[PDB]
């Protein structure tokens, strides 16, 4: 089986990147590396441990044999921040390694936090959505909690997170708490509280219905 | 022992047989067997096989004189693993054995030169 | 250059049969193997099976009782059939050409060297619904505004702002699947009109976001 390290590599553009794959039994030199960017199909990058596939530029190189293999990117370009997978022969059940995600490193950036109450158009539909937005933060790890008149909510919100922004290297996240109109009207205080290591304490954005 | 460099489907074989499957002729056949003794092991597989063609006998005849010194049990035990397998599959043993007649060649050549 | 084009339905209901076709252009099917791969959301790519030129197949044992792979050499196509689909079969499916040959010590190599662009397959019991579009009216000094694009099926929707004039500070979030089986997304930015298009229902909506 194939073990990739690390799960996530955070590096700066122009930096040299080194990714590892270890096989539990020898695969000789018959290891390949693949690149996948979000939205797209994987692509063969390196085959037989060290040969560049068609169209692959010179900053990509690979080495190793037996069990221990390395993929190097000598100078990371913007386009190189992506997931890299290893693969060797037809191994089942997992033909590919877990992947290493190469992420853009930057200095910590606290989220700007915003709360939006349900619009009036939606309430006369019977449903209430409350949106909390955490904008432009780094790193990815954030925690959002909803409280309705100070009661901690469970099971009625969902989150979504953007891909790392190409220009500023940040992430943005939404949490949407959903309840019925009736049930929304029988409470007053709606708060999302956010924890993130760029913040000096947890922060709350709230409104009164 | 030794043969020389000197000595039609081609290797389009993998269109017809899944290369990811187990083969009769494989790394394990050689386990524990030194480099200097591989052609001798590979003679035993040749002589089991034929005896249980023209190109083959030309290579075989020449290896009559091919032997090692001391005990060859570490070799014969590996060969017997092949024979047991080329029988236990019965029909399929025969046909599988017959089906890899070319790997026997690639391996023979490579060990004997 | 060799190109593989997947063709299949985006959407299936549970218990239907998935069937997909790959057309191979600009190359031949002899001397390669032909594989299907799928990538469930959040996961690595997973090999489903392959077929050789001669017609022999090999399958991922976990799909074994449901999967068939075939090929039609005179058409330069190969195909996947997966019976009795459930929500567990939701993924992006890819065809891939496999380069194989002998290597090492009586061994082999196996590289998926040319991939299709992928076809998203969703399995869901839900029906076609256009979205509702509602307005969303610390750090910076900054304010944020947005559109909540709610309760649609199936994917996708496209959003732009001021007819695509306004792109800076725009975050359009990936849709989330609600417990109702319907999608929801929001787009935000830190005159504002968001333009929501849902081809499947033919919803075009332009929503003015006001303070």
């Amino acid at each position: 089986e194939l073990t990739q390290s690390p799960a996530t590599l955070s590096l700066s553009p122009g930096e040299r990147a080194t990714l590892s794959c270890r096989a539990s039994q020898s695969v000789g030199r018959n290891l390949g590396w693949y690149q996948q960017k979000p939205g797209q199909a994987p692509r063969l990058l390196i085959y037989d441990a060290s040969n560049r596939a068609t169209g692959i530029p010179a900053r990509f190189s690979g080495s190793g044999s037996g069990t221990d293999f390395t993929l190097t990117i000598s100078s990371l370009e913007p386009e190189d921040f992506a997931v890299y997978y290893c693969q060797a022969r037809l191994l089942l059940p997992q033909t590919f390694g877990q992947g290493t995600k190469v992420e853009i490193k930057r200095t910590v950036a606290a989220p700007s936090v915003f709360i939006f109450p349900p619009s009036d158009e939606q309430l006369k539909s019977g449903t209430a959505s409350v949106v909390c937005l955490l904008n432009n933060f780094y790193p990815r790890e954030a925690k959002v909690q909803w409280k309705v008149d100070n009661a901690l909510q469970s099971g009625n919100s969902q989150e979504s997170v953007t891909e790392q922004d190409s220009k500023d290297s940040t992430y943005s996240l939404s949490s949407t708490l959903t309840l019925s109109k009736a049930d929304y009207e029988k409470h007053k205080v709606y708060a999302c509280e956010v924890t993130h290591q760029g913040l000096s304490s947890p922060v709350t954005k709230s409104f009164n219905r | 022992c030794r043969l020389d460099k000197s000595n039609m489907l081609a290797k389009e074989a993998w269109n017809w047989d899944d290369i990811t499957d187990v083969r009769l002729i494989g790394e394990k056949l050689f386990h524990g067997v030194s480099m200097s003794e591989r052609c001798y092991l590979m003679k035993q597989v040749l002589n089991f096989t034929l005896e249980e063609v023209p190109f083959l006998a030309r290579l075989s005849n020449r290896l009559s004189t091919c032997h090692i010194e001391g005990d060859d049990l570490h070799i014969q035990r590996n060969v017997q693993k092949l024979k047991d397998t080329v029988k236990k599959l019965g029909e399929s043993g025969e046909i599988k054995a017959i089906g890899e007649l070319d790997l026997l060649f690639m391996s023979l050549r490579n060990a004997c030169i | 250059e060799v190109q593989l084009l997947e063709s299949g339905p985006g959407l299936l209901k549970p218990s239907e049969t998935l069937s997909l076709t790959c057309t191979v252009s600009g190359g031949s099917m002899i001397n390669y193997y032909w594989s299907w791969i799928r990538q469930p959301p959040g996961e690595r790519p997973q090999w489903l099976g392959h077929i050789i030129y001669g017609g022999t197949t090999k399958y991922n044992p976990s799909l074994e009782s449901r999967i068939t792979i075939s090929r039609d050499i005179s058409k330069n196509q190969f195909s996947l059939r997966l019976n009795s689909v459930t929500a567990a079969d939701t993924a992006i499916y890819y065809c891939a050409r496999v380069a194989i040959g002998v290597s090492g010590f009586l061994n082999y190599y196996y590289y998926m060297d040319v991939w299709g662009s992928g076809t998203a397959v969703t399995v869901s019991s839900a029906s076609t619904k256009g979205p509702s579009v509602f307005p969303l009216a610390t750090s910076g000094g900054t304010a944020a505004l947005g559109c909540l694009v709610k309760d649609y099926f199936p994917e996708p929707v496209t959003v732009s702002w001021n007819s695509g004039a306004l792109t800076s500070g725009v975050h359009t979030f990936p849709a989330v699947l609600q417990s109702s089986g319907l999608y929801s997304l929001s787009s935000v930015v830190t005159t504002y009109i968001c333009n929501v298009n849902h081809k499947p229902s033919n919803t075009k909506v332009d929503k003015k976001v006001e303070p």
